[PDB]
């Protein structure tokens, strides 16, 4: 808000830097180390195989994922970029935080 | 999980499983065997430097590559990163023991 007589605002404990480097850790943790940082040490493994464990976990057995690898991959990425665009698009979905 | 009671409220004892000592290997996604590509059942293939071993994902226990605890899809030709060792079956001792 504006400053004047009366009321004050007080600034937040946290800085926005804090945040972006807390969000940072989250996501280098997930995708360098699966699920294992979040119970303990952080144990490294390759992405493709942390994808192998979920598509078993999801009921599909992982030999699909390695013969169809570059797809899946192309397909992130495809939506990766619809994300942006979508996001950049100026559609009303900050809504919830402007009201 | 074991509850207790507290004047205006409840405490609960939460008993978890947690790993430690952790070490590391190589591993690799399959084994390509006489032109066929083996993924394993359970677990991964991991290895010391001189032989491949399958563990458990939570725990390591060396056990011998065996058709058992593997199955085949496919050739060997479309998986990334597959290594070239060899694989076990009992049934050719059981039947040069049959003589
Ligand atoms: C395991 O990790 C240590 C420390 O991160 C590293 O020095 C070593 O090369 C890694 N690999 C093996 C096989 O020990
Ligand atoms: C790996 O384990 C095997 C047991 O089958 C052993 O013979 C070999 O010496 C080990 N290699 C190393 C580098 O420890
Ligand atoms: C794997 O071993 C087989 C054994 O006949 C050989 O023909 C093939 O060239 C080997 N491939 C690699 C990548 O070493």
């Amino acid at each position: 808000a504006q400053k004047f007589n009366g009321l004050t605002v007080l600034p937040p404990l946290l800085t926005d830097e804090m945040i972006a480097q807390y969000t940072s850790a989250l996501l280098a943790g997930t995708i360098t180390s699966g699920w294992t940082f979040g119970a303990g040490a952080a144990l490294q493994i390759p992405f493709a195989m942390q994808m192998a464990y979920r598509f078993n976990g999801i009921g599909v057995t992982q030999n699909v994922l390695y013969e169809n690898q570059k797809l899946i991959a192309n397909q992130f990425n495809s939506a990766i970029g619809k994300i942006q665009d979508s996001l950049s698009s100026t559609a009303s979905a900050l809504g919830k935080l402007q009201d | 999980s074991f509850p207790q009671s507290a004047p205006h409220g409840v405490v609960f004892l939460h008993v978890t499983y947690v790993p430690a000592q952790e070490k590391n290997f190589t591993t690799a996604p399959a084994i390509c065997h006489d032109g066929k590509a083996h993924f394993p059942r359970e677990g991964v293939f991991v290895s010391n430097g001189t032989h491949w071993f399958v563990t458990q994902r939570n725990f390591y226990e060396p056990q011998i590559i065996t058709t058992d605890n593997t199955f085949v899809s496919g050739n060997c030709d479309v998986v990334i990163g597959i290594v070239n060792n060899t694989v076990y079956d009992p049934l050719q001792p059981e039947l040069d023991s049959f003589k």
